[PDB]
């Protein structure tokens, strides 16, 4: 109240304090903290006497007049002359911050800072620095402090991304096999539904340099961590600013309109002809000089989503060759899908170092596996229909499970060869080709940079392997997977020992007894996992005592 | 212009309110209100039907195997019913 | 009415007054004074006469009352007849 | 039963065929037993409600207890119960009758 | 007309959309309620991109998931053998075993045979492209069609003690038996209503 030249308790205790007349002295304490009206200096008795003291129409007026404060204070942001209703609002800004500390006055003030583009910055470091400031304060008054300053943004992004991690985490290792569901069937606009990145956006708005901040801070976790995480969160913002039509970002970005066209694409999972020309087009817009968002362009295309999406549109490229009697190097869309891939996984080294130039392909991969590839479909389809015709011959033809050693070797040198050989297995499992299946998982044992341990592949692989529930029974179907392929790398990382523990967790009433009980303490925590590893085992031998009974 | 076997259109407003257009306002009442109809000589439903902003769902024929043909037996069912119950009624003869 | 000139089924006798196999060899001239106005300003640019067009000539009339009853307009009618028969029968129309 | 018969009579015709003249009974019980309209009544509306749902459950035009049965049921008698529960309404019942 | 043929093929969509879903396929309500600019935004087509290729639509069960369905769009005029064989070779590649295909204007009469032939193993139906520009289902006539399982018409029969042929008959070509793809010995519960009972329940046996 002394801010403005007006008395408080202390004061009121003072002029009662060491007084002959306090009741006096009471009495001009009240006639000078009265609402000044002449009609009211006689009516206050008149309503004291009713039973109804007089701050009781002083609260009901007091809420009516704070509300016409309010809409006063949203009119004078949209009402008057420029000039005039800046001035008039940074003027009651200045009557109004000194009872900001009182329960009153915070969010009329906060709704001033909301409605002028800058403040002198005294108030806003108040406003960071005090929790309930912190927490009651309007969008665009931490929008100017961020922009004015990245500490508070950097303080409040990084709880929201270890939330983001702790969901990616969790959704990545859960126990659940089905021919209903999956984690990967909700869709980038989807996952945008989460308040994490939607509040972010809020954070954000239409600002450019805190766009710029979140860029640079997703990419110094995404350089640390080595996740598409960070890049799934930069899509995800990007995309829940245009789920906003923020046209500060979406018309400058040049990268917008290239994720809204990716945005489809995964929605669909392929890149089908007309989305497959707009990326290509985008693609052949770089040109020298105008290279430098090649890295975030394809920092975008590092999404989960995303590489399912490129790697299921290979496969699908490589089964319709089969059909439409074509050599692989007659496909241009399967390599616009390659190239996209390429640039994808190589988006994390173009952060660290920007190299700017359209990858070539590597001329075996193109004139030896995918031909393989086809043969050994039009071996499956030859073997089906040889099964379905009448006595085509006694013991028809066997399917050939061979391995011809260079789809092997491009399992395990050629990183996109890896990736694409990893989802054509899936496909086939999802297409129950066991022998197939079989065919192509050895070999598996070597593989570049263990892209078929990676938490995507693996957590699909467990997906689709509830469809065959029965073979786990038999023990070569698991071991082909876990006594050979898992503990080639179950105990190099956490994520694979996981996978697997789970998928036992799930599957566990359906494996043989002495399979799972070898599994179990097979897989037992080897000491390159912490707690995940132990509450799985524990729930591994719960189950196992439980499969004990069975 | 135009579709086969229509050669001759008669354009009106029903002054009877079973062909009105009865709806139920917000009030919970009932309310016939007035639009324009048209009959016509010569029957193609499937065709009709399809056209572009025309009913398709309160327009009928009085041919009932062109009701067969293109809806099927319970709407022929239906449609025979209100046909010979039409007959009958319309000279004021009532029957269970 | 709109709706109904749409669906209702119009053939080209409705809207012809009358017609006449004039002979007319060279397709320039015309054997009709009137003709020869319109009929240059359609030969000004060369319109699949640069060979021998065929030398008969086949003049239709189109009745202004039943056209503007159906709203049928001049083009049209030409781009009907030439989806009906391709380019077999070289369509021209005086402007309206 | 009010958006039932809705759905049912689009046209809104009130006029329908049906087996027990409720308004010819209920006159008749109100000159049989000599009913003074013009003097409260002694009829607790909790009785006629729990007497229509009982007679409802009496009237039966195909008998059993699955699904199949009760369903016919109801739907055979649908509109008839419509009508019994709107005549005999306790509102009605209490105010008119 | 380019613009006359935008309109139908996307009216054409909405149809097919609601087929889906009345046949327990599971079809999200935004494509059920897809406006014609949003067909316009989503894909003029007077050679720009009618790719029939392209509206060609997979759609999966409610319940069973691994039961999925296939509607596919040829864009010549009468479907030639060659053309289903591309589709029953799609099909095979993605283990599909039912697919209703359109049709432009009309079917070979050799495609007739074609379609027949291979049936028990792989399920295919033809509708003309007039059919889907309506739904007939909402008109005022049909009343609500409804297949049952076989347990529930067990239990039919065994209520009324009543043999399969002795209820009343509904053709497998009838139009509302095309649209739920019923074959011979499905059984279909219509709901409609009645001016005596208000609501009437009878059941027809496909054949």
């Amino acid at each position: 109240l002394q801010d403005l030249g007006v008395a408080n308790g202390e004061d009121l205790k003072e002029t009662l304090t060491n007084c002959t007349e306090p009741l006096k002295a009471i009495e001009q304490f009240q006639t000078e903290n009265g609402v000044l009206l002449p009609s009211l200096q006689s009516a206050l008795p008149f309503l004291d006497l009713h039973g109804t003291p007089r701050l009781e129409f002083h609260q009901s007026v007091f809420d009516e007049l704070r509300d016409k404060l309010l809409e006063r204070v949203s009119a004078i942001a949209s009402e008057g002359k420029a000039e005039e209703r800046y001035k008039k609002l940074e003027d009651l800004l200045e009557k109004s911050f000194s009872l900001v500390k009182m329960p009153s006055l915070q969010p009329v003030v906060m709704c001033v800072m909301k409605h002028l583009p800058k403040v002198p910055e005294k108030k806003l470091k108040l406003v960071m620095a005090d929790k309930e400031l912190y927490r009651a304060c309007a969008v665009e008054v931490k929008r100017q402090i961020w922009q004015d300053n990245q500490a508070l943004f950097g303080d409040e992004v990084s709880p929201l991304l270890k939330q983001y991690i702790l969901e990616k985490e969790s959704a990545l290792f859960s126990t659940e096999l089905s021919v209903l569901h999956n984690f990967f069937s909700p869709s980038p606009k989807t996952r945008r539904q989460g308040e994490v990145v939607q509040r972010l956006t809020r954070m954000v708005g239409k600002n450019v340099k805190l766009y710029d901040m979140v860029l640079q801070f997703l990419r110094t976790l995404f350089l640390r961590t080595r996740n598409v995480h960070y890049c799934t969160l930069r899509a995800e913002l990007l995309m829940s600013l245009h789920d906003l039509d923020v046209g500060e970002i979406c018309t400058v970005d040049p990268c917008h309109k290239f994720t809204w066209c990716l945005d489809a694409c995964i929605r669909e999972r392929f890149v089908d002809s007309k989305r497959a020309r707009e990326l290509q087009g985008f693609l052949d817009g770089v040109k020298k000089g105008q290279e430098q968002v090649l890295g975030d362009l394809s920092m975008i295309l590092c999404d989960p989503f995303a590489i399912n999406t490129l790697a299921l549109s290979t496969v699908r490229h490589l089964q319709e060759l089969v059909g439409q009697e074509t050599l692989p190097r007659d496909s241009p869309d399967l390599l616009l899908l390659l190239r996209l891939l390429a640039l994808g996984q190589g988006a994390w080294d173009m952060i660290d170092s920007q190299v700017f130039k359209e990858p070539k392909m590597e001329v075996e991969l193109i004139t030896r596996f995918l031909p393989m590839l086809m043969s050994f479909l039009v071996d499956d389809y030859t073997f089906n229909v040889d099964q379905k015709l009448p006595a085509e011959e006694k013991a028809p033809v066997s399917y050939p499970n061979t391995l011809p050693e260079s789809f092997t070797k491009f399992l395990q040198e050629q990183r996109m060869a890896c990736e694409v050989g990893l989802y054509y297995v899936l496909h086939i499992t999802k297409q129950r080709n066991k022998n197939a299946l079989l065919r192509l998982l050895p070999g598996l044992v070597e593989t570049f940079g263990d892209l078929a341990f990676g938490d995507i592949f693996l957590h699909l692989l467990t997906g689709n392997l509830a469809l065959l529930a029965d073979e786990f029974a038999l023990e070569d179907f698991c071991s082909s997977l876990f006594d050979g392929f898992f503990l080639t790398a179950s105990p190099r990382k956490e994520n694979v020992h996981r996978h697997a523990l789970r998928l036992l967790i799930h599957l566990h009433p359906r494996v043989a007894p002495s399979k799972l009980e070898a599994l179990q303490k097979a897989l037992e925590p080897t000491g390159q996992s912490g707690e995940a590893v132990k509450e799985l085992y524990s729930q591994l031998g719960e189950k196992l005592e439980q499969l004990d009974h069975r | 212009q135009g579709i086969e076997q229509i050669s001759k259109v008669y354009m009106h407003l029903p002054q009877t309110d079973n062909k009105k257009k009865i709806i139920i306002t917000e009030d919970g009442e009932f309310k016939a209100l007035q639009e324009w109809i048209l009959e016509t000589d010569g029957v193609s439903l499937m065709r009709v039907l399809s056209e572009k902003d025309v009913d398709p769902v309160r327009t009928t024929s009085n041919d009932i195997v062109e009701i067969f043909t293109v809806l099927g037996i319970e709407a022929v069912r239906k449609a025979l019913e209100r046909e010979l119950y039409h007959v009958i009624s319309f000279d004021g003869s009532y029957v269970n | 009415k709109d709706i109904l000139c749409r669906l209702e089924h119009t053939t080209l006798r409705k809207v012809t007054a009358n017609t006449a196999i004039y002979y007319d060899p060279n397709p320039q001239s015309t054997v009709v004074a009137e003709d020869q106005e319109w009929v240059n300003v359609y030969y000004e640019m060369p319109d699949f006469d640069v060979a021998r067009i065929s030398p008969w000539l086949l003049r239709v009339e189109l009745d202004r009352k039943h056209m503007t009853d159906r709203k049928l307009t001049m083009e049209q009618i030409a781009e009907k007849i030439n989806a009906g028969f391709g380019d077999d029968l070289n369509c021209i129309f005086n402007d309206d | 039963d009010r958006e039932v018969l809705r759905v049912i009579f689009p046209t809104g015709d009130s006029k329908v065929v049906l087996p027990c003249n409720l308004l010819r009974m209920i006159w008749n019980a109100q000159k049989i037993f000599h009913i003074n309209p013009r003097l409260p009544s002694d009829l607790h509306p909790i009785k006629v409600v729990e007497g229509v749902k009982e007679l409802s459950k009496k009237l039966v035009i195909v008998n059993g207890d699955d699904p199949l049965s009760r369903q016919a049921q109801e739907n055979a008698t649908l509109l008839f119960n419509i009508h019994l529960r709107s005549t005999l309404c306790s509102r009605r019942m209490a105010e008119e009758f | 007309d380019d613009e006359e043929e935008t309109y139908r093929l996307w009216k054409i969509r909405k149809t097919i959309m609601q087929l889906c879903h009345d046949r327990g396929y599971l079809v999200t309500q935004d494509e059920l309620d897809q406006t014609l600019e949003e067909f316009k935004a989503q894909f003029k087509p007077s050679e720009g991109r009618p790719r029939r290729t392209d509206l060609t639509v997979l759609v999966a069960h409610n319940d069973d998931p691994t039961d999925q369905m296939f509607v596919f769009f040829p864009e010549e005029p009468k479907v030639g053998i060659k053309t289903i064989k591309v589709y029953c070779q799609r099909m095979q590649e993605e283990n599909i075993t039912r697919a209703l295909i359109v049709v432009q204007q009309g079917m070979t009469p050799s495609a007739k045979q074609s379609l027949v032939d291979m049936a028990p193993k792989y399920i295919l139906e033809q509708f003309l492209q007039q059919e889907l520009l309506i739904n007939i289902t909402e008109h005022e006539l049909v009343p609500e069609h409804v297949v049952m399982t076989k347990e529930e018409v067990t239990e039919l029969l065994a209520r009324y003690k009543l043999r399969e042929n002795q209820l009343p008959r509904i053709q497998a070509g009838d139009p509302v038996a095309r649209y739920f793809g019923i074959k011979r010995g499905q059984v279909v519960k219509i709901i409609r209503p009645s001016e005596t009972a208000g609501r009437y329940i009878t059941y027809r046996l496909v054949q």
